[PDB]
């Protein structure tokens, strides 16, 4: 245990940009945390970034201002930042640096863990086998997610991705109701929603919607406004990951963590890179974005001898429809599968604007099937995808050719397409939808057609619902 | 004390024996008392970015000890004068020399020290009372339209020692002293508040009120809010003075660009004769507004700090309890000034050459808004809206500044380059455009013209349908020509390239939904394979004749003399002509 | 990138004057 | 005023290209004029730019050659550069340095002024309203300009912009000819011209043109060849601008400044920056060239209490016919308008080949109307403009597909394009047209279409003027 009293200095050669250079530091340590005091008694904090013998350097979080040559004091803590991790935060809200903002007290944590975290044993990892209930029909029906599966959500600036994320927060659950309602009483599910760089308006939107839902018994809300310090922006995801790991493994939970606006996170990475005096790389972003983003993404999966999992869903703000931009390219490389949204659908006033034509879930084949759910879910999704493709193609041929040369089966395809965007894609704000009734809806849509052209499914399984 | 200068170059002055002073503090340098702000301090060496002309200095010249951080004085005498980046009372400076021509190193307080104003204390003041940091001392009769007020700064409570009676007090003429825990002190009418850090607030309040925007197309398609943030590329400023007539906003504050001197000159020349009507009274002048003007010849520092002083002033004035707005003819000069100071300080830039500070500082400048609950007497609410952006270089959507705007602000205005090179100033690349709100106008629409909601949806459908059929035309049928022609006509109607001729300066929203409805109905009746019972588009084209001509001439109404009822009658005869021409088919 | 690298090295060697 | 003997030093510590670094100078002055004496005995001049302790650097306006570490002297006058200026400068000729070259006497100054001049107070500036006759058809009526309005001329290598400059300077006049001619003829136009990085042939073409006009009574000529040193160009424009200021705000005359080849100024400034090892901006140009172009483009407009005016008419070349090249963009951000001489028009021998399509003149807004030029002016230009743009679209569509898909309306647009190019654009060498004639020609070009086609025109105006 640290039995060593803290040291306070007063000498300082100066500062430089948002950093602070001093001298005559006794045995400095990298990434050491420090508090500051101004002539007017104003308190701040900081982190140590560079060291050279007695010449230490430290970034001030709050932001350098009014600093004096002599009448300022630093006070070293002699330790890396120490997260106050524990189980009882659920039902609480915190700011960037973890200070309560819901009029709560300092957390009385039972554990003190490293913020940066550690990697997992690659040997100790399981193949995902179940699915997670999301409540959006377009998600579960087409691209159902598994425990440990990592799926991002691509979206353009100025789209309703934030509202979709909030709906997923207030709607996400398990699927134990299928086996038995009594079994669902094991509510080990949890949520950890971290928003960064978001305008105060939508932060208020999030917190108000959460308070309305009345389901914060199993939520951990981290919030970081835009005006807050740039350094603290790269801190919140690590805290969220630490808490999620603690809940999932030490408290044997199934935690769905969600992250928002990693484009601005990359901008914060650029900020620290500029502070580091390291020459920028491609498109100005630092050349070591890969390692940092990889360490952020890979903190999930299931482990041996444990009852719990972690599922990550980040939101990436695709810059100006640029698939070749480095950030989305690398995010697609690391993660597995992707889901797209569409601007045209948003213009059509169909919510949520989800494009299933390019959407793809990587390991859905094992996330769904008999026993876990109804047997023919994957069959149904394949049928809907193929029929949607045929409907789009015949509509494209239609738009230039004409109804004079159109056959009845094509009219049925057009009707199915229209009913499909009218009903299945359409969700609405507060429509709690379950997998079984979405399967029923898909079956009703498929029943517009007879068995003759419903070729891809064996008749042995078509007898299950087609003759209803 | 004072210290010495070390050798210099460009718009920066090095200086030794500077130790002991804060690096974010003011300073005076040279025999002409040049105003400067320290920017980099190491040891006793210290570089200092200068504000005005940076020639004729010498090594070793005196360097007076620092004053306080950057700051502006505020109180009476605002909304009646013209200023600049660092608040020079220029209208006074012209008389101070009787020649103008060169303003030379002047040090004149922005507030005249020989003008007196009448102050009546509020009745609720009592001897020995306790006053928190937001209670209004009393009323001061400023002028005609608006009488703003004074309160204690953000300071704790204290027993009152003496409050002045009602009377006419000049200059400072200290209004009251107050007592604290062992400290008695004196307070003047004005107060000195540092820039770059603005007084806090108690709470942010739900913004639910439509903005009576002073421009069509902008609110007609992507509505705004009275207390939000917006971005308009400067392909102009007429919308602000249109708000001065239409919006309920009490005061508007335009900050100058300096990139052009000419339209600055005509704005300054044309401001006095801005006439309109408040409460049946012809206010010939919109004097109740704060104007700051910076010119490009002024060094980079003033250009950088002008917007900060402007937002400090507007935030002060909204803390009174008035709704206000701001127009910003900046965000290209600002980024370039940031680049210039970064290059001078010799630190590596980003990909485009702009420093990493751009996003953080730009967001800090933008957000700074919203309706508010007060820190004192609960009566004060106040609010502010920010509007203003720049046309990027050659329509650069990928400019880092632009990505920052898309990150922070949510109302983005499109402007296609392909049409912007064609002097289509009110044109839009609506693809790159997002509306911040849609639920704000639910309650407004339930009470006023509820049928707007689906019509604009149909218009957007037309707008994307043309966006595809254009490339079909690049390489046909009549069915697509229906939508193509409807889109061309509505584009001619709404994208009103009027050149600021006076007849376009009017915004009767309810007498500008009419042509939208007419075009939507025309398309709806023409969408049934032309023939209502199902004939090609050409049949109706040669059948209509002068009908389309008058549909185009629809725009040339002058609402000021037409009369609203006559305009409704014009809509009616338009509509009956539509039905007659289609009943003939 | 090359130009920025060159000036950064120039600043560095200037820094090690003493 | 200074009343102390001069001071001299000899310590020379190096020469870095067009710069001369030196040591051990006591109490120097920033921006101070230095004389030089060479071992061979020739004389030179320079400008102090950098200052640091005792060491200072200078820039020799005529380059460095034959300088020696110990056999060269230098002299510090301890004063900002003061240039001579008199009304007598009219009828004279000089080089960049201001020394005579046309065999004439040395300058006899009336007063000493500052090279930096002064920042005019914007409140005195009177907004221009007069609209100046140009004689050119493309500029008059369509992209007209005003007294005091600063407009550039975008051109390129090999384009015939030089005689366009000759025409605009020769055919200067006022359009208020509707009143007595005797009071009209009193007005003249003093011209000050500053060649810069211009070869011999163009300079002699210009002076021969001026001699043909016989207007040397009011022409001052500053000359620069290619063979001369390059660093003179750094100060050559400022001399002309200061003389223009003295000839306008003190001699009360109406002056018209002409500047040549600003890309050469940018090149010289970039060369100085390359010598000065500061942080380079995009394409190697220094960051502060924006402020420099501002300082050289702001000495314009008329002032209260006087009656003179200053119009800035620079010409600049776009390398590779580029518009997003740095110098065109920054000049676009300083200057209010553009012209864009086009190579494609020059290829088909249309003189002057002025591309109306990307041109712009913002201050036309209030410079025209009833009483000023004519009741019905602006909408005519707008209608002609929109028709031209749509005609170019039709031309492109013809190229893509062919005349087979064109309708009769497209044929009408094409013949409009042909007639518009033939008549309105083509003017001739010395065809000084009037404003009313150009308006009549515009009406003539509008006549080909019936009433229905025109869209951006009031019906009242059409009924008033079209039927005649």
């Amino acid at each position: 245990y640290l039995s060593q009293p803290r040291l306070t200095y007063k000498t300082v050669s100066g500062v430089n940009g948002p950093l602070v250079i001093l001298d005559h530091v006794k045995f400095p340590r990298y990434a050491e945390i420090v508090h500051l005091t101004l002539p007017d008694g104003t308190k701040r904090s900081g982190q140590v970034l560079e060291v050279s013998g007695s010449k230490a350097v430290v970034q001030v979080f709050e932001g350098t201002s009014g600093i004096d040559a002599k009448k300022t004091s630093c006070e070293f803590t002699g330790d890396i930042l120490r997260t106050p991790v524990s189980e009882d935060m659920l039902g609480r809200v915190f700011n960037g640096s973890g200070k309560p903002i819901d009029r709560g007290p300092v957390v009385l944590a039972e554990d003190f863990l490293d913020i940066m975290g550690q990697p997992i044993n690659p040997q100790c990892r399981i193949y995902p086998e179940e699915m997670i209930q999301t409540g959006i029909s377009a998600i579960d029906g087409m691209n159902s997610i598994a425990r440990g599966q990592k799926i991002p959500i691509f979206s353009a600036a100025g789209l309703p991705h934030n509202e979709i994320a909030a709906q997923i927060c207030r709607q996400a659950g398990l699927v134990k109701k299928s086996k038995d309602v009594v079994d669902y009483s094991e509510e080990n599910f949890a949520i950890v929603f971290a928003a960064m760089g978001v305008n105060m308006e939508t932060a208020r939107f999030f917190k108000s919607d959460f308070e309305e839902n009345g389901s914060m018994d199993n939520v951990c809300l981290f919030l970081n406004l835009a005006n807050d310090p740039t350094i603290e922006r790269i801190i919140t995801p690590r805290l969220a990951l630490t808490t999620a790991e603690f809940l999932a493994y030490q408290c044997e939970k199934h935690v769905l963590v969600i992250l928002t606006d990693m484009s601005s996170y990359a901008e914060a990475l650029r900020e620290v890179s500029a502070a580091r005096e390291e020459v920028p790389g491609r498109r100005g972003f630092p050349g070591y974005m890969y390692t940092d983003l990889a360490t952020i993404y890979e903190r999930a999966g299931r482990v041996e001898g444990r009852n719990g999992s972690i599922t990550q869903i980040p939101i990436l703000t695709m810059p100006n429809d640029d698939i070749t931009h480095p950030i989305p390219d690398l995010t697609g490389y690391i993660t597995e599968g992707q889901i797209y949204v569409d601007r045209q659908l948003h213009n059509r006033q169909i919510y949520p604007p989800i494009n299933v034509l390019p959407s793809l879930s990587r390991l859905m084949k094992s996330a769904i099937g008999e026993g876990m759910t109804r047997k023919d879910h994957a069959d149904v999704s394949n049928q809907l995808y193929a029929c949607y493709a045929i409907g789009k193609d015949v509509q494209a041929m239609k738009a230039v050719v004409g109804e004079e040369a159109l056959t009845s089966d094509d009219l049925l395809y057009l009707e199915f397409l229209q009913k499909f965007e009218k009903n299945f894609i359409t969700q609405g704000p507060y429509e709690n939808r379950t997998v079984y009734e979405t399967l029923d809806i898909g079956w009703q849509l498929l029943r517009i057609f007879p068995k003759e052209m419903l070729k891809r499914i064996p008749q042995s399984t078509l007898s299950e619902f087609y003759p209803r | 004390t004072f210290g010495y200068v070390h050798g210099v170059s460009g718009p920066v002055v090095t200086a030794c024996d500077m130790a002991g002073a804060a690096m974010y503090e003011l300073v005076r340098v040279g025999h002409s008392e040049l105003v400067g702000e320290i920017i980099r301090l190491e040891g006793d060496m210290a570089t200092i970015q200068v504000y005005e002309e940076t020639s004729g200095v010498s090594v070793g010249d005196p360097v007076l000890r620092t004053g306080k951080p950057l700051s502006v004085e505020l109180g009476p005498g605002i909304m009646g004068a013209i200023f600049d980046g660092i608040q020079r009372p220029l209208s006074d400076i012209s008389s101070q020399t009787q020649s103008i021509y060169i303003p030379r190193g002047v040090n004149v307080s922005a507030l005249s020290r020989d003008i007196k104003w009448e102050f009546i204390p509020s009745k609720n003041l009592r001897v020995g009372s306790h006053i928190t940091g937001g209670d209004i001392y009393g009323i001061v009769n400023e002028n005609s339209l608006i009488k703003h007020k004074i309160m204690l700064p953000p300071r704790n409570r204290g027993s009152v020692t003496y409050i002045a009676p009602p009377g006419n007090y000049d200059a400072s003429d200290v209004v009251l002293e107050l007592e604290f825990e062992g400290v008695k002190e004196k307070f003047s009418m004005v107060q000195v508040w540092p820039v770059r850090q603005v007084r806090p607030v108690t709470e942010k309040l739900p913004a639910n009120h439509p903005l009576l925007t002073g421009q069509r197309v902008l609110d007609a398609l992507f509505p705004c809010v009275q207390g939000g943030t917006t971005a308009i590329p400067g392909a102009k400023t007429v919308i602000s003075q249109s708000l001065s007539k239409y919006s309920n906003s009490d005061v508007i504050i335009y900050v100058g660009c300096g990139e052009r001197g000419n339209e600055m000159s005509e704005v300054l020349r044309d401001f006095p004769e801005l006439t309109m009507e408040v409460d049946g009274k012809v206010e010939s002048i919109m004097k109740r507004t704060a104007l700051v003007a910076n010119t490009s010849n002024m060094p980079v520092a003033a250009r950088e700090a002008s917007i900060y002083t402007g937002i400090t002033l507007s935030e002060y004035f909204r803390d009174m309890g008035y709704h206000v707005s701001m127009m910003a003819d900046s965000t290209s000069r600002w980024a370039e000034a940031l680049r210039e100071i970064s290059g001078r300080l010799a630190e590596m830039p980003a990909d485009s050459g702009y420093p990493a500070y751009l996003g953080a500082r730009l967001a800090s400048f933008y957000e700074r808004a919203g309706r508010v609950k007060c820190l004192g007497n609960p009566e004060r609410e106040g609010s502010v809206s920010i509007v203003g952006a720049v046309s990027p270089p050659g329509g650069d959507f990928s400019d880092p500044v632009t990505s920052a705007t898309l990150g922070i602000v949510q109302v983005f205005w499109g402007l296609d380059k392909k049409l912007a090179q064609r002097k289509h100033f009110p044109s839009v690349n609506w693809l790159i455009s997002y509306s911040k709100y849609m639920r704000a106008l639910d309650e407004y629409y339930d009470k006023h013209f509820t049928e707007f909601v689906p019509l604009r949806t149909k218009a957007k459908e037309i707008l994307q349908e043309e966006e595809d059929l254009a490339e079909i035309v690049q390489l046909l049928a009549e069915t697509d020509k229906i939508t193509l022609e409807v889109a061309k006509l509505i584009k001619d109607d709404f994208l009103q390239q009027n050149g600021y001729t006076p007849y376009d300066r009017f915004c009767p929203f309810y007498k500008t939904v009419g042509m939208l409805s007419n075009m939507i109905s025309f398309y709806d009746m023409a969408r049934r394979a032309v023939e209502t019972t199902a004939i090609t588009w050409s049949i109706i084209r040669e059948h209509m004749g002068e009908i389309l001509y008058k549909l185009s001439s629809m725009k040339f109404k002058d609402p000021v003399k037409d009369g609203e009822a006559k305009i409704k009658a014009d809509y009616a005869q338009l509509l009956e002509d539509m039905q007659n021409a289609f009943r003939s088919l | 990138f090359y130009r920025l690298k060159k000036i950064q090295e120039k600043k560095k060697i200037i820094k090690e004057k003493f």
